[PDB]
């Protein structure tokens, strides 16, 4: 009789949110995604209120966006949350494929490669925003990565014309772009739809990485207000970045005219990309560099091949937790490394930590899970 | 040359979190720009109506629109034609296009200074250096003419005159006008002019930080009550052996 | 498909719970949160922190390293 | 706080300072004598003010109402018959009318040749409506700000 | 082994949509075309991503753009001219989609059909910004006119449009702000329809007779699959004979002068299926009644499932009220006609007596028909 | 525009080159009067519409890229208009500046009449009457 498991439109409401079973150990950390979702809609309806004073043309798109953040009542608060926005929505994306990467979330094969398929088109969302406010170091850094990615022999000077729209990043290249950035968060909505049909289908997983069947609560209201409490932090550490410190995460050569004539003596994107950077300026090849960047995002989805373990989570592995966090470590090193200028001692130190990355993710990580089942009287 | 100089912190009056810009500075320094800056740089950004409310009223404002000619039109016999400038104008070029300006300047393009300390190393500190930095330079290096040496410019070759010196202007206010005091000025008048939501910007984090302080323990005590339901749970076992 | 009611069997368990308004939200926050935080700590400091530490060292050195390559060789 | 965040964007939809800007920045001067007729640039259009006497407000109240082809008495144009404000827009093409010329001295559309009277009521021509009186407020009597 | 269609948790969507739907054997053609509307949907969405990456909403240069768009992009003008066609196209398959469910009683599916008419006031939205955005002289009158009728509501309609344009007339605020919602506004459609397929496969879809359909029941492949691609194909022959032949017999010649605030039209009217609401909005000497009119007309097309008093669902056995119906169609057209033609005689009295007959058939007449036949067959 | 449609590369672009394009500004910051190429746009009678309407004495003669689309009629109506100027029937009187045109709205067109006969000469030996003219002109601005 009542409306939740009987209405169509409620019975999925019902079904995800208010009765779904979930375990009743679950940290802190998984809030992320969830709150990756509402930084999500955030940025989209921030974006909405871009998109109603952005004029998509080279000779007025820095002069729009000097127009919102001057005239337009409180456009510079809409302009500054949608990049600061931006920036946590990374750093949410960054937690949240470290815990699953921790506690074993992989063994979720169809979830995670909906999630990789999520990170590759977000990022390519974020590099198209930042093309689109047509700064210095947007024109700069979009002319970089394009013409690196032209490294595919016979078929590279074809494609990077194409995605140009011409012989280099021009007003075509500025309104393709203003149009795929804003059709991709749709299509991340939808995929974020997929991801988490995938995941309700088998269930979630426990910092223990046991059989949680045994310890089952409702969503509602232990996680609803866990992730009311998560979206009040969230938001706490978003206004104080947009609202005391605009710019500890931006370029201040960004707001400086696009210039083909001058280029910039250091050419770097956004955080988030750099340490990838990195690995694109550690191997001196071209192809080679373009290869070292797909598979430093695509060996995550290789992962859930790599499982040589009888134990789920890290919570019973200690070599592999210092493993795992020797991996972190080196990610931040390489974080750093790619907003280095070229020049030593920074190259040995980029190689050793690309080096270093793909030998833990690659190599040891399964020698260790191997020992460690040796250890535990498992393995032969 | 290839090494650079950063510039020191100033104890700036609006460097703090809260701390707001100190409008009379930003007073004085819109007259320092106008009287002295505004010969080679440009504005574009910036609008007569943004300068009321802030440093001046209305029919201040008003008569510094005035002040200047803005070429409008065009007319009925299709002409362009000069008229005194209102408070929707914004601040004149000095020159039409940047080509006579490089003409005018000996090759170098002076930058339009709507956001010159949001877009330098250090912000406004960076443009102090530039203007109190100036100094003979060393041996070793001897520079092209047309050319001064300042160890804060990137390669310490800048194509800029020195422009501030001791009462390069008069202030209406009769605050002395010494060199360290103009540019202290125009750089707090340059910081406006990046961030002129800035004042506004510090009020709303205030409010925030007052705002959030309220309720993240009140929404930790809701998420205690329903999450205490559960945390002082008790449980047994029965086997029958 | 997956609610409750059909999870998994489970024989000879009780449960106690109390109501929310007979419970403190914060009982004795301190007195048993600063031992259970040292605790975690304990166990999960040695291998948590050397890691970073190494990172904070290899930091240190590479910016000295820098400024060492910038200064000036007579 | 989510009153305080639905106001700031809905605030942020609203009308921005440059589009208020160029509006209610006018300032009609005192200089201006009996009978001259000159345009301001308002809202993207010309704007024709012209200061009259009595004889021209007496000749435009006997004007009638019910056989117009746009029915409009003087009054109900201005509440001020000795100042006529009005907008100098041909309302067929969109030319540029031409002051203090006709009959009834008035605005006169040389692309078609129509005729205006001196308070904007259609008098000849292809133009089947009057001129549209734009509202004004009252400063000291030297400045009227129209809008 | 297993059945993969069945069993995996994305494919059963599919399976159950699309692939082992049961559907009703005896449906006739009618039954395509709100298919053909999703995929007319689709169509234009990518037609309209290709015109978004070319067009620049900025009143100096979109114009200018839509001209670049015809001339000097390569078959640009084939799929601008898509995209119109397309949208002329899609209120023909809304017309006859939404006169099917009319005529066969599928109204009494209550909430299908109230998404449904929400999906209609969105479409309509969607292509009245979408008709403004080239920005020729006809849009902006157009906008000028719609805005003005919003504006003759009392007390809070004068702020409600000097909010909707962002200033005091039509500018670039109001240009940009209505290509931002003509943009994103299809993506609501395509998930308000995914509620509308939604609530129809919880109630299962009609058959022609009106009768119980579960004695004979079919499923949707391979039948209706090939129904629906034959009638996709002679969708498509339709539009690409409008497309290719015809383009301009649709179109408004005025729409391709630049937009001139101080030269009004001699004539101001909107496209073809806006027609018959400007007819009657024309007809009423109120402009509060006329808008008041406008949305109760829209209204009492939503409000037709408290209207049914026949015992026989469909109108198949139901001949006075099928002779109401064509009566009804009828002063439809009428009413188009009307729409399209000045206030001059004798368009006034025809517009007002066709108003006053279309309120009294969808209110009056056809609840007396269904009493009339109900007691004509001895029912009650 | 015109090459593969009417002309050669070589034939457009001496044509180009036979018309001059204000074109800059140089190094030292002003305009210079360069020769056409083959890129640019046709060059304006009028730099604004203002003097436009000054020198057609108030009328704005409109740009003729969409004039075939932007009247009812098509190019019936362009050659209707060009060669339909004839004398004004009595009971109407027409000023000085405007002259009778009846397919033109309200009858008194400000264009005075473009076209007569040998008004130019064809490069291919065509007799250049008036109504030749006209349709030619009429196939021109249909494909523009
Ligand atoms: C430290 C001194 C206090 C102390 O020892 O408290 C004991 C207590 C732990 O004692 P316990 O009983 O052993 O642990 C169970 C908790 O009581 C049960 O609480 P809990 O640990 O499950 O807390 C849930 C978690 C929920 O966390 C979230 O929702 C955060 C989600 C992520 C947001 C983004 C973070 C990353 C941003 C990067 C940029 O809360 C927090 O992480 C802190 C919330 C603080 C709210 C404001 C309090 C005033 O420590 C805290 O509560 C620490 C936070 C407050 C200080
Ligand atoms: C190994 C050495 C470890 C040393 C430290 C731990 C042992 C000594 C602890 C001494 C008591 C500290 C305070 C105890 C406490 O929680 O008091 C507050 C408790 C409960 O107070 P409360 O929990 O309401 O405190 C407010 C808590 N917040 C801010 C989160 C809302 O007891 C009393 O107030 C009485
Ligand atoms: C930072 C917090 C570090 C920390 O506290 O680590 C210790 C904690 C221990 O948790 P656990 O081992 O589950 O045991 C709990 C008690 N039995 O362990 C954890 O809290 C585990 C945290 C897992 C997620 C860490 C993500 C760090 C950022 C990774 C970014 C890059 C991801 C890969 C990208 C390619
Ligand atoms: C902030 C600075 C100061 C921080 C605080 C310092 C400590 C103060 C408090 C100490 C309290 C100790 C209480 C008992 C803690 C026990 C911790 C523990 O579980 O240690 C086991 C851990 C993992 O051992 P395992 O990986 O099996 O060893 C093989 C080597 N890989 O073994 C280890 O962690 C030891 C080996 C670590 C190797 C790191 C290599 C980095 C490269
Ligand atoms: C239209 C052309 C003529 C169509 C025609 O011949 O229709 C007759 C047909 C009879 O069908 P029926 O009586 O069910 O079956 C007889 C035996 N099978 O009847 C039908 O097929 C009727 C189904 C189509 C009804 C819609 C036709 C008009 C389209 C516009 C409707 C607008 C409705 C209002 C929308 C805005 C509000
Ligand atoms: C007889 C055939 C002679 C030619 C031979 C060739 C063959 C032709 C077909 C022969 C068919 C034989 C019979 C089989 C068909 C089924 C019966 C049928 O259709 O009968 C005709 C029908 C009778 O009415 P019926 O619906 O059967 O029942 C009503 C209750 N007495 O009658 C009707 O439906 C008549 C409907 C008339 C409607 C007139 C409407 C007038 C007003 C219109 C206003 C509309 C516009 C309003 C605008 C307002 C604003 C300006
Ligand atoms: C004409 C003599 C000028 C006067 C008056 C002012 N400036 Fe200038 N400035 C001028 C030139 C030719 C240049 C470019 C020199 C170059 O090598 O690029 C500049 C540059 C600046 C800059 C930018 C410095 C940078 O690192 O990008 C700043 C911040 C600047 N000038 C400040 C400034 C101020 C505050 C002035 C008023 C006192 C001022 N300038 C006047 C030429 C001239
Ligand atoms: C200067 C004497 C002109 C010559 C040479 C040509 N035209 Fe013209 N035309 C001229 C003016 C001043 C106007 C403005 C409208 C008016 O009131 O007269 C026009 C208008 C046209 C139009 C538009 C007609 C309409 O109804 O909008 C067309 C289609 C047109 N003119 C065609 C045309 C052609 C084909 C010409 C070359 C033979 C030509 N004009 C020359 C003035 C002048
Ligand atoms: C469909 C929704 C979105 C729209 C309409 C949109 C629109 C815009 C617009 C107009 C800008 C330029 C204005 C500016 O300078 O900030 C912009 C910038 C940006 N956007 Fe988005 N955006 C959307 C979603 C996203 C998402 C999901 C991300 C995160 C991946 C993102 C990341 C960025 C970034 C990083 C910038 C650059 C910020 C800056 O340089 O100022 N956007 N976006
Ligand atoms: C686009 C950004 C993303 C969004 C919006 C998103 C959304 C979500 C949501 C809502 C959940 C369920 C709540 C939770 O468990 O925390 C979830 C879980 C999960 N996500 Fe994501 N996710 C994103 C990115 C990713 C990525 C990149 C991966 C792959 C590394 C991933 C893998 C997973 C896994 C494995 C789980 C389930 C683990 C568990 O529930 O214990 N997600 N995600
Ligand atoms: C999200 C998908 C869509 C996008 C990105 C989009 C984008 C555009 C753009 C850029 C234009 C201006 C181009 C031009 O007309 O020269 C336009 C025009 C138009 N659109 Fe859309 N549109 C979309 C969906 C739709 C839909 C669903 C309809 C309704 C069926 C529609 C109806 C129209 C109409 C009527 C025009 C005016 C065409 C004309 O100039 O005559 N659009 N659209
Ligand atoms: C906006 C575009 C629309 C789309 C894409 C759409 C889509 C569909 C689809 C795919 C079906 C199932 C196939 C069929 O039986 O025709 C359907 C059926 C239906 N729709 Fe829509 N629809 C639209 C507009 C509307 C509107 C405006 C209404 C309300 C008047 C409506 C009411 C219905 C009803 C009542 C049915 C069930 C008819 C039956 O199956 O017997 N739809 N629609
Ligand atoms: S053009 Fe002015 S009255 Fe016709």
């Amino acid at each position: 009789t009542n409306m939740r498991k009987t209405h169509p439109l409620f019975k999925i409401i019902n079904h995800s949110f208010i009765d779904l079973p979930a375990p009743s150990n679950i940290s802190s950390w998984w809030n992320f995604g969830s709150l990756l979702g509402v930084c999500l809609m955030v940025q989209i309806i921030t974006g909405l209120f871009l998109a109603m004073h952005y004029t998509s043309d080279t000779m007025t798109a820095f002069s729009s966006v000097t127009h919102i953040c001057r005239d337009v009542n409180y456009g510079w608060l809409i302009r500054y949350m949608h990049a600061n926005g931006a920036s946590m929505f990374f750093i949410c994306l960054f937690l949240h494929v470290g815990r699953g990467l921790y506690y074993g979330s992989y063994t979720f094969m169809e979830t995670w490669n909906i999630g990789v398929l999520l990170l590759f088109a977000v990022m390519a969302t974020a590099f198209m925003g930042y093309v689109l406010p047509w700064g210095q170091m947007s024109f700069w850094g979009a002319t970089v990565i394009t013409n690196l990615l032209s490294a595919i022999p016979y078929i590279g000077t074809t494609l990077v014309e194409w995605i140009w729209g011409g012989f280099s990043v021009d007003k075509a290249t500025l309104t393709r772009f203003f149009a795929f950035h804003f059709i991709l968060p749709f299509i991340i909505a939808a995929l974020a739809i997929v991801h988490l049909l995938f995941l309700h289908e088998t269930g979630s997983n426990n910092p223990t990485g046991l059989n949680s069947d045994a310890d089952k609560i409702p969503f509602h209201p232990y996680y609803t207000i866990k992730d009311i409490l998560g979206i009040l932090i969230m938001f706490l550490i978003l206004m104080t970045l947009v609202l005391f410190f605009p710019d500890m995460l931006g370029d201040p050569d960004n707001y400086m005219p696009a210039n083909p004539l001058n280029t910039p003596p250091h050419i770097k994107p956004e955080w988030y990309f750099l340490f990838a950077y990195a690995i694109l300026r550690s191997i001196p090849n071209k192809l080679g560099g373009v290869l070292a960047l797909i598979l430093s995002i695509l060996i995550l989805a290789l992962m859930p091949f790599l499982h040589t373990s009888k134990q789920r989570s890290l919570m019973f592995r200690p070599i592999t937790q210092i493993l795992y966090w020797i991996l972190v470590a080196n990610l931040l090193i390489l974080t750093w490394i790619g907003g280095q200028p070229v020049e030593h001692p920074f190259i040995i130190i980029g190689q050793l930590a690309s080096i270093s990355y793909f030998s833990i993710i690659l190599i040891l990580m399964p020698i260790s899970g191997i020992i460690e089942d040796k250890m535990l009287k498992l393995y032969p | 040359s290839d090494l650079e100089l950063h510039p020191p912190s100033y104890p700036w009056s609006h460097r703090g979190l809260l701390s707001s810009l100190d409008h009379t500075s930003i007073r004085r320094g819109f007259q320092v720009y106008k009287q002295v800056c505004s010969s080679c740089h440009s504005m574009d950004y910036v609008a007569y109506r943004h300068l009321v409310g802030v440093c001046y009223t209305e029919e201040e404002a008003k008569a510094l629109a005035e002040e200047v000619e803005v070429q409008d039109g065009p007319n009925d016999d299709g002409e362009m034609f000069m008229r005194p400038g209102k408070l929707s104008d914004y601040f004149p070029k000095p020159y039409p296009n940047p080509e006579a300006a490089r003409a005018a300047n000996n090759g170098a393009l002076p930058p339009d200074l709507s956001y010159i300390v949001r877009a330098r190393h250090g912000g406004e500190d960076y443009v102090f250096s530039l203007l109190t930095g100036y100094c003979e330079p060393p041996t070793g290096v001897s520079l092209r003419e047309g050319l001064y040496f300042n160890p804060y410019f990137p390669g310490q070759a800048i194509g800029m005159a020195p422009p501030i010196y001791t009462e390069v202007l008069e202030y209406d206010d009769g605050t002395p006008a010494t060199m360290s005091q103009v540019a202290k000025d125009v750089a707090t008048f340059l910081r406006w002019a990046s961030e002129p939501e800035h004042d506004h910007r510090k009020r709303m984090g205030l409010k925030m930080l007052l705002m959030m302080g309220l309720l993240l323990p009140l929404t930790y005590a809701m998420k205690r009550h329903k999450w205490s339901v559960l945390k002082s749970r008790k449980l047994a076992y029965r086997p029958p052996k | 498909g997956r609610e409750f009611g059909n999870l998994a069997r489970i024989r000879h368990v009780i449960s106690y719970s109390l109501s929310p308004f007979e419970q403190r939200a914060f009982p004795s926050y301190f007195s048993k949160g600063i031992p259970n935080v040292l605790r975690r700590t304990r166990e999960r400091i040695l291998r948590v922190a050397p890691p970073f530490v190494v990172v904070y060292l290899i930091y240190t050195w590479g910016n000295q390293e820098f400024e060492q390559s910038k200064r000036k060789n007579p | 706080a989510a009153k305080n965040v639905v106001s700031q964007f809905v605030s942020s939809m609203s009308a921005s300072a440059d589009v208020l800007a160029m509006s209610k920045i006018e300032i009609k001067l005192s200089d201006i004598p009996e009978g001259k007729n000159m345009a301001f640039k308002w809202r993207g259009k010309p704007l024709f003010v012209r200061h009259r006497t009595k004889k021209e407000i007496d000749q435009e109240a006997a004007v009638e109402v019910s056989q117009l082809r746009d029915p409009q008495h003087d009054l109900d144009r201005v509440k001020k018959p000795e100042w006529v404000i009005l907008i100098g827009v041909c309302t067929h093409l969109g030319c540029v009318p031409i002051a203090n010329a006709g009959d009834f001295g008035g605005y006169y559309c040389p692309c078609h040749g129509s005729h205006y009277d001196a308070s904007g009521r259609i008098r000849k021509g292809p133009a089947p409506l009057n001129l549209e009186v734009p509202a004004y407020e009252f400063t000291s009597d030297d400045v009227v700000v129209v809008g």
